[PDB]
């Protein structure tokens, strides 16, 4: 299933490489140590509502 | 937008408004980064000289965080024609960078395959804008948003008099009389994925607004990602 099963547990982009899940993020985000979560590099990251 | 809801504080921060010499909004845009705006190519025919307004939610009240940006470069897709409405995409480079703040933030650009397999397969997206609130009406003074179901490609082609190309997609309702309208053109169609909003479409056209059996037609952003990426290097 990989990326077809809950986006491979990725926060954002999911890719299949050598029958394994590879996560990546959009610009302005860094891939977390768990290789799944996407961490904003500074304020106003893309795609976040400014509700606070 | 016909029907839908007002964009509340900080809800639609990627919305940009194209304003003519008379300071009146005529088209929408999507904020991609501090220097770039994504819009519809056909919007560039609506006015001779135009500026970009960001952080605006209400055109009657001069807000805080609201800013006017002049266009340095207009990057229009050379394949656009009014006979087909195909390739209805443009990128604008601003003279000065946008200051991100409450109500001012860019939408994410997805990667092609993931956008097609994951974003485009979600039940809905969100369209927003300052366009007409009824097929026969004036431009809205308030920024509105509307959750729109993704429409099956076959139903989309069957619904239309005009040719729906591979650079276009349908979204909307068959019965519910809520949709985008004139003046919403060039504005964002975003899809939420785990609390992150990715730009998936550009409001392109429709046969009237909110008409039963008809849908909003959007430029498919995935089809132009490399062209968008390229445009941002210049
Ligand atoms: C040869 S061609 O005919 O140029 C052609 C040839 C080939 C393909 C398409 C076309 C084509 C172009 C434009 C239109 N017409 C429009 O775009 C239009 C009129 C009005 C007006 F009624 F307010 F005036 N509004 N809009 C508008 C604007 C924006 C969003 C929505 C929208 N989104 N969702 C929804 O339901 N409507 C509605 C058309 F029908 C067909
Ligand atoms: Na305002
Ligand atoms: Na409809």
């Amino acid at each position: 299933k990989l990326c077809s099963l809950d986006n491979g547990d990725c926060d954002q982009f999911c890719h299949e490489e050598q029958n394994s899940v590879v996560c990546s993020c959009a610009r302005g985000y860094t891939l977390a140590d768990n290789g799944k979560a996407c961490i904003p590099t500074g304020p106003y990251p893309c795609g976040k509502q400014t509700l606070e | 937008i016909v029907g839908g809801q007002e964009c509340k504080d900080g809800e639609c921060p990627w919305q940009a408004l194209l304003i003519n010499e008379e300071n009146e909004g005529f088209c929408g845009g999507t904020i991609l980064s501090e220097f770039y705006i994504l819009t519809a190519a056909h919007c560039l025919y609506q006015a001779k000289r135009f500026k970009v307004r960001v952080g605006d939610r209400n055109t009657e009240q001069e807000e805080g965080g609201e800013a006017v940006h002049e266009v340095e470069v207009v990057i229009k897709h050379n394949r656009f024609t009014k006979e087909t409405y195909d390739f209805d995409i443009a990128v604008l480079r601003l003279k000065t960078p946008i200051t991100f703040r409450m109500n001012v933030a860019p939408a994410c650009l997805p990667e092609r395959d993931w956008a097609e397999s994951t974003l485009m397969t979600q039940k809905t997206g969100i369209v927003s804008g300052f366009g007409r609130t009824h097929e026969k009406g004036r431009q809205s003074t308030r920024l509105k948003m509307l959750e729109v179901p993704y429409v099956d490609r076959n139903s989309c082609k069957l619904s239309s008099s005009f040719i729906i190309t591979q650079n276009m997609f349908c979204a909307g309702y068959d019965t519910k009389q809520e949709d985008a309208c004139q003046g919403d053109s060039g504005g964002p169609h975003v899809t939420r994925f785990k609390d992150t909003y990715f730009v998936t479409g550009i409001v392109s056209w429709g046969e009237g607004c909110a008409r039963k059996g008809k849908y909003g037609i959007y430029t498919k952003v995935t089809a132009f990602l490399k062209w968008i990426d390229r445009s941002m290097k210049t």
